[PDB]
């Protein structure tokens, strides 16, 4: 069984939030392969099977839960188990395709979508971008919800992507940024639901870039700016490590030190 | 094993200046300084960070004149200077680092014109750098406890209530300092390396060890020299107290820089 | 919600203040205009304690029982004032964050 992480909507804090997304990125990567201080998840080439992915069980008020599959080498939502129900995006590939027949073994119904993960490909199924999906412990009890009674009649297709957005970017996006981590602990702590605002957009859409452009920066110096956004529309390029290493907790890997 | 590139970058310090040839002169020998930093292609504030731990600009290269506190840094031939004299490590903590010296790359004044060289690392002020094209400090506001938000009220620092207050803008200068934004002549000073000293704003005249700041990748403010981290003091606002204090990793040590 | 106890005794004696909490989430803190005396993090490892009885007063709290304590070793006459429990949480209020005081317990020496 895959390492499980659990968090829950009812009562949850500021302190609970954190520690679920600590005990997250513990479970993601070891820590040891850290570069100008930033950890990196591990290389997929060499992760044996049995250590690709990690278990988030989610419950709220009502006590429906749910259990996201992340995938350690890039802390992304794979799929979902609900009941005797499990679900998987659209895998790229045939191995993933193969990897994913090792989650939810046990589960009675397997159902892969048509459609894949993206962040675009989500927003055309919900009708709507991130842009206006509101995040916060609310959206994420009512996507919690959303997602146990898919297998259920009672789930139209986009109130799930919808709900998927929330938890892709309220968990694995969180994951990745401390930054990220830090504007759903403002949600949480004034109970307040909010769409996250461009520069959280920008720092999601930059994940990758940003990991290589750290990764293969000469110390800490980039090869080419990468442009932000503030939480205003008003764009920023970043040319170092150094303004980024409160901002990422998580990279990709890219290459060896 | 990842690709190594040579990007061309002014390198800002001390005051937010940029690191200068001085009058764009390349003799062999001319020394380095302290410049406001220019917008435009002249070569004697763009340098190349070479694979070779070599940093040049117009082909020569950033050289110390020894390997002693105080002496000065040259502009010199790659080919002609001493090897050990040319090599440099860029640290993700601002460091300039001569290795063989053991020596980092200093600016002892902040004036316009100031002659750059190499001291011993206190990690202070006048020995931070950062390698960018971005010639202005980032403004942003410094969340911490609480959601509450980082806030100068003239010499003295607190947490309240964050409302879009000049008072709460900070300024994140390539040299390490953090400056209040409405006077950028000062700076977020710890008078000294005891724990609960309460940290406060002071003119940035002296680069002190106990002016320069890192947020590190675990959420917290770090002064270099002491070790210690900002500290809002007993957990509790209402004292108006900011402090140094040892690492504990708790919530009133938790800041982020919301941009 | 927090109620004081433990609140007579010479100057150079001992007592431990408890205070008993109704609901971990707080930062804990004594203060005796008020005045800040102790203070510790949510999750301990943070005991910040004022100048004037540093060497003197230990602040211990304990989240499995929801219990903060104060010891008052060597007590002067100048220790002698109304004590109050204080919290600070994650909340919404004016301040921006939540206050919660005790009662008070009386101290003379
Ligand atoms: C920061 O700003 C400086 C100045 O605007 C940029 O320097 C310029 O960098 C470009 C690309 O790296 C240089 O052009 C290149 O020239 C080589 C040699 O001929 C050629 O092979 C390439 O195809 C490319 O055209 C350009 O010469 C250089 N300008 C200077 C040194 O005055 C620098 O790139 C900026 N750094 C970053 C990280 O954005
Ligand atoms: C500033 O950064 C440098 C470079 O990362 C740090 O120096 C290294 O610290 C590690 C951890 O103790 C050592 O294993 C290395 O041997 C050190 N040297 C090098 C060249 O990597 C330095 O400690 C940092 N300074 C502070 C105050 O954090
Ligand atoms: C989430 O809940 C389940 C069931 O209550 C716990 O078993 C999990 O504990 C974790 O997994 C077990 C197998 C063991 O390794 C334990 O040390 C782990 O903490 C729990 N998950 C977490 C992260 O607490
Ligand atoms: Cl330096
Ligand atoms: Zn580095
Ligand atoms: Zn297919
Ligand atoms: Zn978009
Ligand atoms: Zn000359």
């Amino acid at each position: 069984q895959y390492p499980i992480i659990n968090f829950t909507t009812a009562g949850a804090t500021v302190q609970s939030y954190t520690n679920f997304i600590r005990a997250v990125r513990g479970r993601l990567t070891t820590g040891a392969d850290v570069r100008h201080e930033i950890p990196v998840l591990p290389n997929r080439v060499g992760l044996p099977i049995n250590q690709r992915f990690i278990l988030v069980e989610l419950s709220n008020h009502a006590e429906l839960s749910v259990t996201l599959a992340l995938d350690v080498t890039n802390a992304y939502v794979v799929g979902y188990r609900a009941g005797n129900s499990a679900y998987f995006f659209h895998p790229d590939n045939q191995e993933d395709a193969e990897a994913i027949t090792h989650l939810f073994t046990d589960v009675q119904n397997r159902y892969t979508f048509a459609f894949g993960g993206n962040y675009d490909r989500l927003e055309q199924l919900a009708g709507n971008l991130r842009e206006n999906i509101e995040l916060g412990n609310g959206p994420l009890e009512e996507a919690i919800s959303a997602l146990y009674y898919y297998s259920t009649g009672g789930t139209q297709l986009p109130t799930l992507a919808r709900s998927f957005i929330i938890c892709i970017q309220m968990i694995s996006e969180a994951a990745r940024f401390q930054y990220i981590e830090g504007e759903m602990r403002t949600r949480i702590r004034y109970n307040r639901r909010s769409a996250p605002d461009p520069s959280v957009i920008t720092l999601e859409n930059s994940w990758g870039r940003l990991s290589t452009a750290i990764q293969e920066s000469n110390q800490g110096a980039f090869a080419s700016p990468i442009q932000l956004q503030r939480r205003n529309g008003s764009k920023f390029s970043v040319y170092d490590v150094s303004i980024l290493i409160p901002i990422i907790a998580l990279m990709v890997y890219r290459c060896a030190p | 094993v990842c690709m190594d590139p040579e990007p061309i970058v002014r390198i800002v310090g001390r005051n937010g200046l940029c690191v200068d040839v001085r009058d764009g002169r390349f003799h062999n020998g001319n020394a380095i300084q302290l410049w406001p930093c220019k917008s435009n292609t002249d070569a004697n504030q763009l340098w190349t960070l070479k694979r070779d731990n070599t940093i040049r600009s117009n082909g020569k290269c950033l050289t110390t004149y020894g390997y002693s506190p105080g002496v000065y840094v040259m502009i010199y031939d790659c080919n002609t200077a001493a090897t050990d004299a040319t090599r440099w490590q860029i640290w993700d903590n601002g460091t300039i680092i001569n290795p063989r010296s053991s020596l980092v790359l200093a600016a002892t004044s902040g004036n316009s014109g100031t002659t750059l060289t190499v001291q011993t690392n206190i990690y202070a002020v006048s020995q931070g750098w950062l390698p960018t094209n971005n010639t202005q400090p980032f403004v942003t506001t410094i969340v911490g406890l609480y959601g509450l938000c980082l806030q100068a009220n003239s010499g003295q620092v607190w947490i309240e209530d964050c409302s879009s207050k000049a008072e709460q803008q900070w300024a994140l200068y390539a040299d390490g300092s953090i400056r209040p934004q409405q006077n950028r002549d000062n700076c977020l000073t710890s008078d000294s390396n005891i724990r609960e000293t309460v940290v406060k704003i002071l003119s940035c005249g002296p680069a002190s060890s106990g002016q320069r700041w890192m947020f590190k990748n675990d959420g917290t403010i770090l002064n270099l020299y002491s070790g210690l981290v900002l500290d809002v003091r007993a957990s509790d606002p209402s004292l108006k107290q900011i402090i140094l204090y040892p690492l504990h990793g708790d919530p009133n040590q938790i800041w982020l820089p919301l941009f | 919600q927090l109620a004081e106890s433990g609140g007579l005794v010479q100057a150079g004696g001992s007592l431990r203040l408890s205070c008993a909490a109704s609901g971990s989430d707080y930062a804990m803190g004594w203060f005796r205009e008020r005045d800040f005396v102790a203070g510790i993090t949510s999750s301990g490892g943070g005991t910040y304690y004022a100048d004037s009885v540093k060497g003197r007063f230990t602040i211990t709290r304990d989240n499995y029982k929801n219990t903060l304590y104060l010891q008052m070793d060597s007590l002067k006459p100048e220790d002698t004032a109304v004590y109050y429990c204080k919290g600070t949480a994650d909340g919404s209020s004016s301040l921006g964050y939540l206050e919660v005081w005790g009662q008070g317990t009386l101290v003379t020496v």
